[PDB]
RNA sequence: CUAAGAAAUUCACGGCGGGCUUGAUGUCCGCGUCUACCUGGUUCACUGCCGUGUAGGCAG
């Protein structure tokens, strides 16, 4: 057998873009009237900081430079002031059918490779993975700025069957961890509600809320476009965030490689922490890949190891693989 | 210069303002401060600055009387930078000083303002106007004009007082209530 | 490499005369700085303001985006990284951007 | 061949119906033989009077124009001529041919003599111009005032004076008065080294610049050349090709006291080049030099590489 | 090892845009119901901001997030390079805590450095801080900000234990959000002076605001330790420390007092400087940036 | 849109300087996105035949 | 002292008449953009400003 020439998964568990809105704690029970977070604009001015080139230029053009300052405009959010409290709210669709490409030239090879995923699902169920995500949506991780110093910080989450809250779980996200994946009783029923998802028994559709005290009027951070210069730098040429009907928003995949910060099982440690599920498995902040391909622990050589030959690898190492087909991609040569 | 008394200075930094704003406003709270409890004869003292240069000055050295200006320093309203310059009390200063026209003083300092004032409310019509806001009816005297950081005109203008010009024996005297040495040669520190 | 900056240069030349006032037009996306890198006119139209945003600010970023234009003519692949050639080619665009911002200093300069 | 001391911009030139044929063999831009002879004419009929020593000329050659035209599915060209007057009997003329072109050049003129300290800058840039305004330069009138002549003022710089900062600086500030220009150098010993290099068949240096200016297109197992500049053929000066004569023998002279030999033109090659290219200006003029027992007479820019 | 070719520091001490609300003096207990303070038009064509008639002390409010973990930096390639930086400041705060840089902080909060030309002029600021740790006052502290001086660090009991409150912040060893009030008497109907977009003023939900960059800059003016002069005052802490008023470059790199050469020289090859110049080292820790290639 | 390396590397230069330096170069994008409205859950698609 | 020095291309003219470009179609799968910032002269030796007139009470 050979690789599919063109493979193609598609995504499971997608989210949608985060809304921020704002009010004030000790009003979480009354939090659907609460007034969105608006981007607004502002003006700076700065003096030159960075590491310029020791001794480039004479120190004469650096007084030059203070007296020629750059100036410019940004967008930025904050909280009212009234208000110490954020609140981020998104859904999540737990899909389910994993290992079935969207595209597949090779006929033996989709066989092979269904053949493999349902090995390893009545093998082993999703409760693995659906007991991280769980932990990735009971600890906000999707607070990514947000959550870093906030005093308390509390999850929402609902199970939505019809127009209709069937479950609901509340959590504390920062008694919970961010590095340890402990035992609940609560993050069981969820995740095992998610492993219905994954596994195709069922239908899931969360509603998850994030309750974050910060402080009367502090700044929330959404995330960041990038800019066409069809308006001057008077006009942001320097700083531009998401939004939506006029509300302060977070994107999509953002809150999704929130979700899917799974992958403690890399050769370095889980010391370090878990981080993101990619294949040659990266972090865009830390500049490297983790679990290089010239180690044997990528997705591309752990997946051609255990379809095309039956080379199974450690059980982290299928859950690693399996964790890749539920994030989808664009596989193949 | 006619001053009798030499007000003592000295500069320092400022956070509301760049060191034009730091005279501006040591002008301003010297004037309001000495010149709000009483006196008239506080003139201009601020000839360390150069004539040509058209500067308004920085050199410390108030140009008042001892009364008609000490009080600038003990202000009622004028606390906030009593300790980050070196301050003092009234003095004297010398008989040959540079009379400093930054104060309300008479002259050709804005041919717009005062001198189309002149033209619109002064018995005269429109051509007084337009013969009273040329190029040559707005510019200051040979003083060292301190600019008004304060609410005297609808725009920010100066003190400008168009007096005799830079020199060092002035003949000074008699200002108002706002502090004008600017037709009064007047001594400095 | 050097026939690049210098018919560049010949094409700002022969467009520096022709317009008598380089005002911002509507679409000059790369006429943002380029309203100062292409002909400035220092005239009644391009008065002290004019004369002082290009007088003061200097035409790096015109230079900056014309080496960004450059490095991005050609292609990026592994032969630009991957061997001393691109390493020459690297090296060679590091200097063509040197003479060309030491051309250009003396400009408004 | 002096090093030039200093450096004269005769700004900006419109040239009114120039010679645009060069030699037997070229048809463009007019020979720099014609810009030799009209340095060496403004030495002259000016250059003593303010003892000085007008001796290069730098080509640059800003706006070009010749009357000329495509005969309308022919793939060459031809000129467009002139009515002559009729003849003695009111008939018509024999028609000779001549190219007439459009030029818009700017010379640099290098300055040798002992007066630069005698006269102001300006005085002697001033009286330069004024004089050429009434020349002409390759048989083409030099022409006055335009819609745009505002460039009118010639400019004089001494290369020696200041620093190697101070040099080079005002250097590049005088190539900010050749913008659309390009400027025109020898380049002799490339002829000889593409000579040297297809010299396996024919050494003839005719076959070499003669497959030089072109596309040569080569075929599969197509591979056309790569032009290494804009490599033209120019006329670089005379041979001679009889014993020289006395200054009464010859018939029909221009005169009686200058000898005269009958001689043929020498073809040569040089490419246009961007002032920004070129190092310094001293390398850039035009100088010419001849060797009289012999029959060599020639041009070109001696310390160019 | 060499430094890393991307660096960035996330801040601490991060504030909010404070705003500005008028009001009578003697109404300083019940403050809480006191009218803003509204841009408006006058003429030319400007924006300005003045008291209204019968108010005479202004009122400036912000909070402030003391966080902690200011060594830590949020982008870096070489991991070797982050242990050895988290190493040096983790041997800063074994030498000494955070107290000095909690000290000068403190006093950048006590007197009223963010009332930048509001407190030129003004004849008497009072600033009331407070501890917030739900919608409650923990600890109180209200101050004189005209005898705490703006030039001379003096010594105090109350910025002694509200020092403690931000070196714990600072540390990583309790959660410090401060709530500032400067009240300032500048008399009735009188001028303030917001801050100015790009000349208009700048403003929240109809409200005059200073922008939070400016009172950053206001709290980290600490810098007493130059290369020039210990007879001026204190700057604000800049890599190339800077006035843009003064226009000079202090703390030029032909000196090496910099922060990148003592940054390189204690990080890379151990070469530990002065005690003061590792406050400053640390306080352009405190400050954050993007460092690095 | 900001993503990663995540093709699968032809494996002639799958160095670790190479995917290090590429992925210090992140590919930057924009792309066009259809969602819901916050408050809506029902997409509704018509057409005529 | 320039492949040097010289130069009238002229008049007049009808481009017209006609025309079916059609039929069919899957653009798909995936993604972390972050990090930090004083717009502080008096945006005038001046707009309303005893005399527009180097003299003055002058929201100084």
């Amino acid at each position: 057998l050979s690789t599919a020439s063109v493979l193609a998964f598609e995504r499971k568990l997608d989210p949608s873009d985060a809304l921020m809105s704002a009010g004030a704690w000790a009003q979480r029970d009354a939090s659907q009237e609460w007034p969105a977070v608006t981007v607004r604009e502002k003006s700076v001015r700065g003096t030159i900081s960075n590491r310029l080139k020791t001794k480039d230029r004479d120190p004469a053009k650096l007084d030059a430079s203070i007296q020629s300052p750059n100036l410019q405009t940004v967008d930025v959010a904050n909280l009212p002031s009234d208000a110490d409290t954020l609140k981020v709210r998104f859904t999540l669709r737990v899909l389910g059918g994993a290992g079935t490409p969207s595209a597949c030239n090779d006929a033996a090879y989709r066989d092979k490779l269904l053949q493999t995923v349902a090995t390893y699902v009545n093998d082993q169920g999703f409760a693995e993975l659906a007991r991280r995500y769980a932990h990735n949506l009971a600890n906000a991780r999707f607070l990514w700025r947000n959550r870093v110093g906030a005093e308390a910080v509390e999850v929402r989450i609902n199970h939505i069957r019809q127009g209709e809250v069937a479950r609901a779980w509340r959590f504390d996200a920062l008694a919970i961890g961010l590095r340890d994946f402990k035992a609940d009783a609560e993050l069981d029923a969820l995740a095992e509600l998610i492993a219905s998802g994954l596994s195709g028994s069922g239908h899931v559709l969360l509603e998850v809320v994030a309750f974050a005290r910060i402080g009367d009027g502090q700044e929330v951070f959404p995330s960041q476009e990038l800019i066409l210069d069809k308006g001057d730098k008077k006009g942001q040429k320097s700083k531009t965030l998401y939004s939506v009907r006029d509300a302060a928003a977070i994107h999509s995949q953002k809150i999704g490689n929130a979700l899917r910060t799974i992958d403690t099982w890399y050769p370095d440690e889980d010391g370090l922490g878990p981080i993101a599920v990619e294949p040659y498995g990266s972090v865009t902040s830390q500049g490297k890949a983790y679990r290089q391909p010239k180690q044997k622990l990528d997705f591309y050589t752990l997946l051609d190891n255990w379809v095309l030959r039956d080379e199974a690898p450690a059980v982290e190492q299928q859950h690693y693989v399996i964790a890749n087909l539920i994030r989808g991609g664009v596989f193949g040569e | 210069m006619a001053m009798d008394h030499y007000l003592d200075i000295r500069l320092r930094p400022d956070p509301e303002f760049p060191p034009a704003q730091l005279m501006s406003v040591l002008f301003g709270k010297l004037h309001q401060a000495l010149v709000a409890q009483g006196g008239d004869r506080i003139g201009v003292s601020f000839p360390d600055l150069d004539e040509s240069r058209s500067r308004l000055g920085e050199r410390l050295r108030i140009h008042a009387s001892a009364d008609d200006l000490r009080a600038l320093l003990a202000r009622p309203w004028l606390e906030g930078l009593r300790d980050h310059l070196q301050f003092g009390e009234p003095a004297v200063v010398p008989h040959p000083t540079p009379y400093r026209q930054v104060s309300r003083v008479q002259a050709k300092s804005n041919p717009e303002r005062l001198r189309r004032r002149l033209m619109r409310r002064h018995d005269l019509s429109e051509e007084e106007a337009r013969k009273r806001i040329p190029d040559t009816v707005a510019r200051a005297l040979d003083l060292p004009f301190v600019t008004l950081r304060s609410q005297s005109t609808g725009q920010h203008f100066r003190l400008f007082i168009r007096h005799g010009p830079l020199q060092v024996t002035a003949e000074e005297g008699g200002f108002t209530c706002y502090g004008l040495s600017k037709g009064g040669f007047v001594p400095w520190f | 490499v050097a026939q690049i900056c210098d018919e560049a240069l010949q094409y700002a030349a022969r467009l520096r005369e022709l317009e008598p006032g380089w005002s911002a037009t509507p679409g000059c996306q790369l006429h943002d700085a380029e309203q100062l890198w292409l002909d400035p006119l220092r005239a009644q139209t391009d008065e002290t303001f004019l004369q002082r945003r290009l007088r003061g600010d200097w035409p790096a970023e015109v230079g900056n985006r014309f080496a960004n234009w450059l490095n991005r003519a050609v292609s990026s692949d592994s032969q630009i990284l991957g061997s001393p050639e691109a390493a020459q080619w690297s090296q060679e665009l590091s200097k063509e951007l040197t003479m060309f911002k030491e051309i250009l200093e003396d400009e408004r300069d | 061949v002096t090093d030039p001391e200093a450096l004269l911009l005769l700004p900006r030139l419109s040239i009114q119906n120039a010679n645009a044929i060069s030699s037997p063999l070229t048809w463009g831009f007019p020979s720099p033989g014609a810009f030799t002879g009209f340095v060496h004419a403004l030495q002259r009929r000016v250059g003593i009077s303010l003892d000085i020593e007008l001796d290069g000329v730098g080509i640059v050659c800003h706006r070009f124009e010749a009357q000329i035209s495509q005969p309308a599915g022919k793939r060459t060209k031809v000129f467009n001529l002139t009515r002559n007057p009729l003849n003695r009997d009111g008939s018509t003329a024999a028609i000779v041919e001549e190219g007439r072109a459009h030029l818009e050049v700017s010379l640099l003129l290098g300055v040798h003599g002992d007066g630069l300290d005698d006269h102001p800058a300006q005085e002697i840039a001033r009286q330069v111009q004024e004089q050429a305004g009434a020349m002409r330069l390759a048989g083409g009138s030099i022409l006055p005032w335009c819609n745009e002549r505002f460039p009118a003022p010639n400019a004089e710089l001494l290369m020696l004076g200041g620093s190697d900062e101070q040099r080079r600086k005002n250097q590049r500030r005088l190539t900010r008065r050749l913008l659309p220009g390009f400027a025109l150098v020898s380049r002799e010993a490339l002829l000889q080294q593409h000579l040297e290099t297809l010299r396996t068949t024919l050494p003839e240096a005719t076959t070499l610049d003669a497959l030089l200016d072109l596309c040569r297109i080569n075929f599969e197992p197509w591979q056309v050349r790569d032009k290494p500049g804009w490599l033209v053929p120019i006329p670089a000066g005379y041979n001679a090709l009889s014993p020289l004569y006395l200054p009464g023998e010859v018939r029909n002279a221009r005169d009686r006291e200058t000898p005269l030999r009958f001689v043929e033109n020498l073809f040569g090659l040089g490419e246009w080049l961007s002032p920004h290219r070129v190092a310094a200006l001293s390398d850039l003029l035009w100088y010419h030099h001849a060797e009289p027992d012999k029959g060599l007479y020639r041009w070109s820019t001696p310390r160019f590489v």
